[PDB]
């Protein structure tokens, strides 16, 4: 029967049947608690909303996404997330669905073992599978090799894949993403009198970076541009009124990425990375590898971070490699759709992990070849 | 054919990977099945045939496929955007295009194959909900003579309808079910009702093996009454 | 009926029909094998790719030549390495086909042995035979007398011959060829900063060396003006741009041939050898044979070769004597050529091991007279 297909990632979760075009439920993987006391009885409150509900609850709850950096911190909210997305968003008993999850590279080894442990015990699914996001986002593009740059809300990796092999040691994982620059962002928006501290405004300021920023080709020269026009300011207007301007800050906050000094972290920015990665494979295939950089991930969406990215990885590569940058314009969702391609396939129905598999073999068993 | 890991399902992954090409498929094909079955079995390259690339058994004998162009031919992903302008148009073109989740394909992965054994079935039901009976039209002659026919053309003809199936699924039991009127009047030619019958079959020298008489009507392979044919008549 | 004539050679296959004018197909004896394990299912990677396959697919996989000198030592991949030039390269059904097979002089007894039962086993063809590479190529020369110096990927052998007539006494037979001068190459391009380490990048070097190296005249003058100008030096670019440079090593490679101690071996250079083989013949064939040096094999096909090696063996010499060297410019393919020269003839076509033959008196019949 059917397959399900649930990419949770961070910041958003998006599930769906195999076989389908896009996922059919999306919505923000947080849970909210109420944090003042209530006094209208009969109202009935709940304990805990969660996702979408959530997001329009925002003003008197306290939002705390149970994904910090690809890993599961509070797994008591993660069932609720999963429990919420089977029954509500699909409506559909896992009970006969073999589902498809998905994690980053270079994970703790306890995650993917209790999310299996989980999936069989409480869900009882018949069967399941973990997949590395990277993999499914080079099958939804019809590749076969290429590095793919996936960089969705909590985390940021480089996978090389050529003919359908992965060279897992030069896999580079970078703990910067969505989040991350968000951060940054509500701490350079105080310079002009704007303060959101509280978890609730942190979505508006996620929506802020969403709508507003974007990457700059240049940016020293868009610094000095900045400074001498106003062409770059644009107003937004916050849930009750009050417009505010944000001008340097459009392309400050998405620069992190490239200079990832801004919030105090070490490592070397995006296309340096790339790079790095290209240069630790084989030498025959980095030509195929500097022509198909797949692009994924919702942080990847930024107005303008192809034509940037692929400045940048040409000034490192030689001059006579052509760089080409696969940017589709649904890349947020390439993760899912991936996913669904390979669940619908029927060479994979036999890497699934059987229920009866799991109880034989314990969870111990995912590490197996039963990847 | 239509199991999973079947041709038609193998035809659809390939439709569905990313670099796929008639080479990978005429591959998965032989590594999923060559050696591993006995009617799927590789074709003999002669007779200056251009190219033949899986020899498959049916009732009616062996054939062997081309595989060239399966893939381009099969991938028809419909648009939906574009089904929408026609729902919206203003000519009765709407009037086809009028406007669960589970079992249902994308846009994207739809496949010609997939209608085919969907309205397939739909047939294999509603007919297997009603009462056959069959009749095959037979061409036996290239031209107009009527009364003369060439046997190879007519043998064709044969297999496409496969009612030599249909015979040989009757030709190894019994297929002559026989009474007692002509079976005693043409029998007692070597001992001169039931037991009339066991009088004129112990005498006859058939063992009991061949043959048998239930209750009515005495069973018989073919091949027997020649054997009779020849000796109940002296 | 037709006749097949395969060389098999170390480095590079060389396959076709007998009576024809050149080796249909060309591809390098090697056999690769994956050594990542791949991610992406419904691939259907095969397990073991081979010849021009093998050499595109280098960046993932580890090659390994079967045969090390002259010799066969992985007899599993030279079957593999038979069966595809069979199918594939010439597709042709080796079971109405007498094959002609080539081996260097003084080999392993077992090794043509095991040869001869395996292509009538294995292949099952209707007769064989095995030649050796030296007379066929002096076959292919239009020749009849004179030493036939071939040097092919892996060995290199004399083989005097006069009349038709081998001596085989003198036939002297030296390790020493193509793959030792990559390996050298390889060593002393290091002190450059280049490091190829790889058994995929031993081609790329062997690229290099197809390509711009020589043999010097002089090799103290060459030293000496190399260190003065950079007349010498010539780039080339890798499969990934970063274009190098070469200078001295042009002529340090090649010149190995002539000073084998560069590469820590005892025995004598090239030019040497030639002139003790010639030395070790009856007195009164001196002259005949000097007159008449063949060359053949691709290590022949360097620039300047043909001179150093008249200077050289005219200094040996006495000065009355005169000294030629027959290098054709297709020599590569000299052993080929007289292979299906050979195999035309019909004074031959009694000379075939037929398999009737030899199921009655085993794989011992080679040696016999029935070569
Ligand atoms: N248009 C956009 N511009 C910039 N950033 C965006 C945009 N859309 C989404 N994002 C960021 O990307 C994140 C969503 O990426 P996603 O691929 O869903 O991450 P994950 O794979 O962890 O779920 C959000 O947290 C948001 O901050
Ligand atoms: N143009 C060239 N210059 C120098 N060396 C060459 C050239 N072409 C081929 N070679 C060397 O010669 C070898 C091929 O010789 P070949 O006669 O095929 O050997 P074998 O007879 O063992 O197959 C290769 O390994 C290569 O290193």
């Amino acid at each position: 029967t059917t397959a399900l297909v649930c990419d949770n990632g961070s910041g958003l979760v998006k599930a769906g049947f195999a076989g389908d075009d896009a996922p059919r439920a999306v919505f923000p993987s947080i849970v909210g608690r109420p944090r003042h006391q209530g006094v209208m009885v009969g109202m009935g409150q709940k304990d805990s909303y969660v996702g979408d509900e959530a997001q329009s609850k925002r003003g008197i709850l306290t939002l705390k996404y149970p994904i910090e950096h690809g890993i599961i911190t509070n797994w008591d909210d993660m069932e609720k997330i999963w429990h919420h997305t089977f029954y509500n968003e699909l409506r559909v008993a896992p009970e006969e669905h073999p589902t498809l999850l998905t994690e980053a590279p270079l994970n703790p080894k306890a995650n993917r073992e209790k999310m299996t442990q989980i999936m069989f015990e409480t869900f009882n699914v018949p069967a399941m599978y973990v997949a590395i996001q990277a993999v499914l986002s080079l099958y939804a593009s019809g590749r076969t090799t290429g590095i793919v740059l996936d960089s969705g809300d909590g985390v940021t990796h480089n996978v090389p894949i050529y003919e359908g092999y992965a060279l897992p040691h030069a896999i580079m994982r970078l703990d910067l993403a969505g989040r991350d620059l968000t951060d940054y962002l509500m701490k350079i928006l105080t310079e002009r009198g704007y303060s959101f501290v509280t978890t609730a405004e942190r979505e508006i300021v996620r929506d802020i970076k969403e709508k507003l920023c974007y990457v700059a080709l240049d940016f020293e020269n868009e610094m000095a541009t900045a400074a001498s026009s106003s062409s770059l300011e644009k107003s937004y207007e916050l849930p009750d009124g009050q417009v505010i301007t944000i001008g340097n800050e459009r392309f400050r906050c998405p620069e992190t990425l490239f200079q990832p000094s801004f919030i105090g972290m070490e490592s070397a920015g995006i296309h340096e990375t790339t790079y790095n990665s290209i240069m630790k494979c084989d030498i025959d295939i980095r030509k195929d590898l500097y022509a198909n950089n797949v692009m994924s991930g919702g942080t990847t969406m930024y107005p303008g971070i192809a034509d940037r990215m692929q400045k940048e990885i040409t000034a490192l590569a030689p001059s006579t490699m052509k760089i080409k940058i696969i940017a589709p314009p649904e890349r947020k969702y390439s993760v899912w759709i991936g996913g669904s391609i390979l669940a619908s396939l029927s060479t994979f129905q036999q890497m699934w992990i059987t229920k009866q598999e799991y109880d034989e073999a314990g969870p111990s068993i995912v590490h197996r070849k039963c990847f | 054919i239509e199991k999973p890991m079947g041709i038609f399902s193998i035809l659809e992954e390939e439709c569905m990977f990313p670099k796929a090409t008639d080479t990978s498929f005429k591959n998965k094909l032989y590594e999923q099945h060559l050696g591993k079955s006995n009617n799927f079995q590789k074709p003999k390259p002669a007779k200056g045939k251009v190219e033949a690339h899986f020899s498959l058994v049916h009732y009616a004998g062996t054939v062997d496929y081309n595989i060239a162009g399966w893939l381009d031919k099969n991938k028809d992903p419909l648009n939906e955007t574009v089904v929408g302008l026609y729902q919206k148009s203003s000519m009765k073109t709407l009037a086809y295009l009028f406007s669960k989740g589970a079992k249902k394909k994308g846009s994207s992965f739809q496949t010609v194959s997939a209608l085919f054994r969907e309205n397939l079935n739909k047939l294999m039901t509603n007919l297997r909900s009603t009462h056959p009976h069959f009749v095959r039209c037979i061409i036996p002659n290239e031209t107009k003579t009527p009364g003369a026919m060439e046997h190879e053309l007519v043998l064709h003809q044969l297999r496409c309808n496969g009612v030599l199936e249909g015979i040989r699924i009757c030709r190894k039991g019994f297929p002559s079910r026989i009474l007692y009127a002509d079976f005693k009047q043409r029998y007692k030619v070597l001992n001169a009702s039931k037991k009339a019958s066991e009088k004129l079959l112990g005498s006859i020298d058939i063992d009991h093996t061949q043959y048998k008489f239930g209750h009515t009507k005495v069973f018989f392979k073919a091949g027997l009454l020649g054997l009779l044919e020849e000796m109940r008549d002296d």
